RNA sequence: GUGAACCGGAUUGCCGUCAGGAAAUUAGGUGCGCUUAGCAGUAUUCCCCACGCUGUGGG
């Protein structure tokens, strides 16, 4: 049975906040933090915000966290405005004299009219990461991983990517869970996917791993860091420092590169039906049989074929786009289409509105053409 | 690409009268004059029967007009954005260089039906600056896909690289 | 309700708007480059036209003291006018956009009084903020900002912002842009030493067919002009008459771009719908038709598709169409997109005014 | 059950959203720069507008001060390389040269609606939840930001909507990794909708969807594929189809 | 249900007045498309039906 699940994170923009934002300047981190994935998984299962602190957060906080960097983001900034044209809520309340009645006893006497409003404009700039990919591989109990995977198969609530406006563009439930001993082998097991054929590929793929305590004792290494993203409560938030190390993985020896597995550009269909293909000659012969080898305009025997429309070319040819006409009519309708730009639908000899033009063109052709130039091809 | 090469070879197989008849039809379509239509058909349509990727009627007609007017010799490696770029150095950087550059960069706003007179004056400044060689096959292959950005993206790039030398 | 005008015009080679370098203005719509004439140029040309000349009761300028001194015969009210202007908060002097007669008469009667500078400055600020009865102010709006860096802390400003009631987009070509360059040299009347070569200049120009778009909000036009109602309809008719018959005054002395359009579709909504996306595909001239007919045919196709698309029965729409002598039909094949094909501008004005209300053009020529 | 709305629209030269320096808002995608209209612009663009005002509504849908709003709006993104420009304007005296700037792009949008949270916030009401969903559909199909619209009268109308009822939220923004190059035999909107087509034709090979286009102008897919369940010709008919797929529901 | 949940950078603007690319150039010098061919005095006229051991009728 699998013991560790896999989550895939990708979007056009993402942000994962750090400890260095206690005001209107919101800065982001380089990688999705533990608290973000814990919150998303709580949303996917559908646990209440007041319930996460009661036997639900430490149960998953006992798991081991592992992140792999497929391609890192460009640090981007968006200017945000709050309360344009409106009046905001301010925090001051009048002093209630005696300090004995405070807190919840004071909140029972609160009224909607007791609050006061101020019209101003609150400006902020928020940082987002553009074009970033990550894999979250959480190692826990096989039953717990099964429950987590079943929950993320169909999330109860909607899910986002750190902020509510960052949408998923790849499935989070794309990777089936597996059984591996170490987080390194698990992060190396999930392959690396390409979008289109020619693009830069990172030769080194950084990974973020929790620092294993090893045996009893074993004080923290000098290259380990601290990170305040172990959530204990979510309303109001309570966060706890943790130990984080960094490892690297070179591509081409323990992670393979998958193929493109699709098409990027769209492009229009194929015009230019081939006139030497066997299906074309068979359909042309059958259409010459159907019309009894008579021209459609002037009723002289039929030698060539004109194409009414070019919806299908080469491989498929239903004999309803083809009509039988002779040489003069073919040349006349050919010269009627030199600068028309109608592409798909061509001239129909059955439709009477072209007949008077075609006959005048044929009169021109009989008036002007030199036979001896057509023969002796120079 | 095959089919082009035989089209350029059949263009070079032409004689005095055929070059003159395509010369008198400069600045026009084909459907008006019947001898031009017949000569172009006899020179082009077997290739379109045999090969599917033979040039379109408009591009082949335009290239036939330009070859009949200028009659450059076919040689690989003498393409237009190289000779432009080898020529641009011999001019004054203050006055004549933007003048030639504007006429060269005007091509990125015109269509194949509208690209006869700028090409006429560009090969005119070639013929004035004593050149005899030009890659017609490369020009036909880039005109057949002239409506794509990488084609004109490698157009002026060949130019910049020839000019910087 | 809203009044909407669509407009297809073709122009001669000219330069009706240029940038600082000296070339026609250009844009990128639908992946290709197109010629452009700025909207504000069109609003300025309509505002300073001869079919709008009855309707300028206001000024946008910074030479207010020239106007105050011009409201005098001999009395020296130049230094004190500028002075009270500088204590007002217009310090380069700020551009002030208000009515003519109000500031003229009131500055003449207030500046010439022997009162305090602070009180007279307060009165000048009040009469500047209150002089919002002007037609260009209602059409084009107004924003003024007292510079508090150099402003006296005694007096206070009031509300002055004006919401406009006309939305015009930039003129956009229906096809690809084809820029051109013209080389000129000046000559000497009398022979003499003469030049070595002759310094060659450069004049950039182009020609295009333009789709212009107009939108008129009647409720805001009424609300800006107080309780008046006839003046709103008269302004609407005058603006239509001017915009049909006014060109930008660019390099018109050597590039006479005096052409007039070949098709006007007028419409009535409750919500603004712009039909500029008919020309996302560039128009390629083929041997049969011309640029104008294909432009209005593509416009007709988009109009037909939108009319058969986003369409609510609870608020149906109608509209009339105009062309000179009815030569260019919108419904070229079978569709009757407009119900009242009109062959003259005057009857179109009358129909629009009658649809607004019980107004005749000769009746409202008094406000 | 989640109702997901896919949204392609073209827009005229204008400037709806700008930053502190005034620039058109811009994100990074696909190795190049992308034109951008904020999701917090479409919110307070659709919101507090007159057309949308047609248990209390507009609180369960979009929240205000543990409201748990059930509508999520994403950042609009261009389908080609951003091409900004700067306009030069002068002032008159009628008795100095500045600079303004603008951008033109075709944007893909994405709308998602949680049905269960909407029903839970309606205190068990169901016709009101579908009523608010329909109301948001008609608002979102006919709403623009009120930017520099007096000078750049940008009042364009959409060109295609596809609606999805998938199990988990997933966007199609990865279809526009390769920027769209305009060819002679097409335009920007057709190639954008084709790039949308050759990303829904996949995935299933590697759910259902209702599609609408105005008078069926630019049909989804360039073959006879069944990549969309039904192709419809009215906005009201598409809304009625969405309500019909939710259940027995009349508009 | 995540340093997370609630969240428009908005209002103002004519690039308008000034210009000859101009003076001067023969594309002229030489060439046969030439030797050949009854729409008729025959000995099977591509197919089908009918009647006798060639005569009607249809392609
Ligand atoms: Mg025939």
């Amino acid at each position: 049975p699998p013991n560790t699940l896999f989550l895939r994170l990708e979007g056009a923009l993402q942000s994962w906040g750090s400890n260095e934002a206690k005001f209107a300047l919101r800065r982001t981190a380089d990688a999705p933090t533990k608290s973000g994935v814990l919150g998303l998984l709580c949303a996917a299962m559908g646990i209440g915000r007041a319930e996460a602190a009661d036997s639900w957060l430490p149960k998953l906080a006992n798991l081991r966290m592992g992140v792999r960097i497929d391609r890192p983001g460009i640090r981007w900034w968006d200017f945000h405005t709050v309360g344009a044209g409106q009046r905001m809520r301010m925090a001051e309340l009048k002093a209630p004299k005696k300090p004995s009645m405070v807190g919840a006893a004071l909140a029972e006497t609160l009224t909607p009219s007791k609050v006061k409003t101020r019209a101003e404009t609150l400006l902020s700039r928020r940082e987002y990461l553009a074009d970033a990919s990550f894999l979250v591989a959480l190692q826990g109990e096989p039953e717990l991983v099964a429950k987590l995977s079943a929950a993320l198969a169909k999330p109860v609530w909607a899910i986002y990517l750190g902020r509510k406006s960052c949408p998923p563009s790849r499935p989070v439930c794309e990777h089936p869970p597996g059984f591996y001993n170490t987080l390194e082998e698990a992060l190396s097991a999930v392959p690396l996917q390409k979008r289109w054929h020619n693009e830069p590929l990172p030769q080194i793929l950084p990974c973020v791993m929790d620092w294993i305590p090893g045996y009893d004792g074993e004080h923290a290494p000098d290259d380990a860091e601290i990170h305040y993203d172990l959530p204990v409560s979510f309303q109001p938030p309570r966060h706890l420092p943790r130990f984080v190390i960094r490892r690297e993985l070179v591509v081409g020896e323990d992670v393979q590169v998958s193929r493109e597995t699709g098409t990027s550009v769209w492009r229009p269909k194929g015009t230019r039906a081939d006139y030497n293909n066997s299906e074309y000659k068979k359909v042309r012969a059958e259409r010459l049989v159907m019309d009894h080898a008579a021209c459609m305009v002037c009723k002289a025997p039929a030698t060539t074929v004109q194409h009414v429309n070019y919806r299908r070319a080469g491989g498929k040819e239903i004999p309803e786009d083809l009509r039988a006409l002779c040489r003069l009519c073919h040349d006349a309708c050919t010269m009627l289409e030199y600068g028309s730009g109608m592409t798909t639908n061509r001239i129909d000899p059955c439709d009477p509105i072209w007949r008077e033009r075609i006959l005048a063109k044929r009169k021109e052709i009989v008036e002007f053409r030199s036979r001896g130039q057509r023969f002796r091809k120079m | 690409n095959r089919g082009t090469v035989d089209f350029i070879a059949s263009l070079e197989n032409l004689k005095e009268g055929d070059l003159g008849i395509l010369r008198k039809l400069r600045g026009a379509r084909l459907d008006e004059k019947l001898p031009g239509f017949d000569l172009f058909s006899a020179l082009w349509w077997p290739l379109r029967q045999k090969n599917q990727r033979a040039p379109k009627r408009e591009v082949a007609w335009l290239i036939a007009k330009l070859f009949a007017e200028f009659r450059f010799e076919q040689r690989e490696g003498a393409t237009l954005p190289i000779l432009m770029g080898g020529i641009c150095r011999k001019l004054e950087p203050k006055k004549e260089l933007p003048r030639v550059l504007a006429r060269f960069d005007q091509l990125a706003s015109l269509d194949i039906m509208q690209m006869e007179e700028p090409l006429s004056v560009i090969m005119g400044i070639l013929r004035k600056h004593q050149q005899v060689c030009l890659d017609w096959v490369g020009l036909t292959d880039v005109l057949s896909f002239w409506e794509q950005e990488p084609v004109k993206r490698e157009w002026s790039d060949s130019f910049i690289k020839a000019y910087k030398i | 309700m809203l009044i909407e005008i669509h407009m297809i015009q073709n122009h001669s080679p000219a330069n009706l708007n240029r940038d600082d370098l000296g070339a026609p203005k250009t844009c990128y719509f639908g992946g290709v480059l197109r010629s452009r004439i700025s909207s504000q140029c069109i609003k300025r040309s309509i505002r300073t036209s001869n079919d709008f000349k009855a309707l300028l009761g206001g000024v946008r300028t910074r030479r207010l003291a020239d106007l105050i001194q011009q409201e005098a015969g001999e009395t020296e009210c130049w230094k004190k006018a500028q002075e009270i202007l500088n204590k007002c908060g217009f310090k380069t002097k700020m551009l002030v956009f208000m009515s003519k007669d109000k500031i003229k008469d009131l500055a003449r009667i207030v500046l010439d009084n022997s009162l305090g500078l602070t009180e007279a400055a307060q009165q000048v600020a009040n009469v500047i903020a209150q002089a919002t009865l002007a037609p260009d102010i209602a059409l084009c709006g107004r924003m003024l900002e007292p510079n508090d860096k150099d402003k006296d802390k005694k007096v206070k400003w009031s509300n002055t912002t004006v919401e406009a009631a006309l939305q015009v987009a930039h003129a956009i070509s229906t096809h690809i842009a084809r820029p051109e360059i013209d080389y000129f040299v000046a000559a000497d009347d009398v022979p003499g030493e003469d030049a070595g070569a002759g310094h060659i200049g450069e004049s950039m120009f182009a020609s295009a067919c333009f789709y212009k778009y107009f939108s008129i909000d009647w409720e805001q036009l009424v609300k800006n002009l107080k309780g008046d109602t006839n003046l709103a309809a008269h302004t609407v008719g005058a603006f239509l008459l001017a915009a049909a018959k006014t060109n930008p005054s660019g390099k018109q002395n050597s590039f006479a771009a005096h052409n007039y359009p070949d098709g006007i579709l007028v419409e009535f909504k409750n919500s603004p719908i712009s039909y500029a996306n008919a020309f996302v595909r560039p128009v390629s001239v083929v041997k049969e038709s011309d640029l104008v007919e294909q432009s209005i045919g593509q416009l007709s196709n988009y109009v037909n598709d939108i009319r058969l698309g986003y369409y609510d029965e609870q608020s149906p729409v109608i509209g009339f169409w105009f062309s000179p002598n009815n030569r260019y039909p919108l419904g070229y094949k079978h569709s009757k997109l407009a119900s009242r094909n009109i062959g003259n501008l005057n009857e179109l004005v009358g129909a629009v005014l009658d649809y607004i209300g019980g107004f005749k053009w000769e009746e409202v020529q008094k406000s």
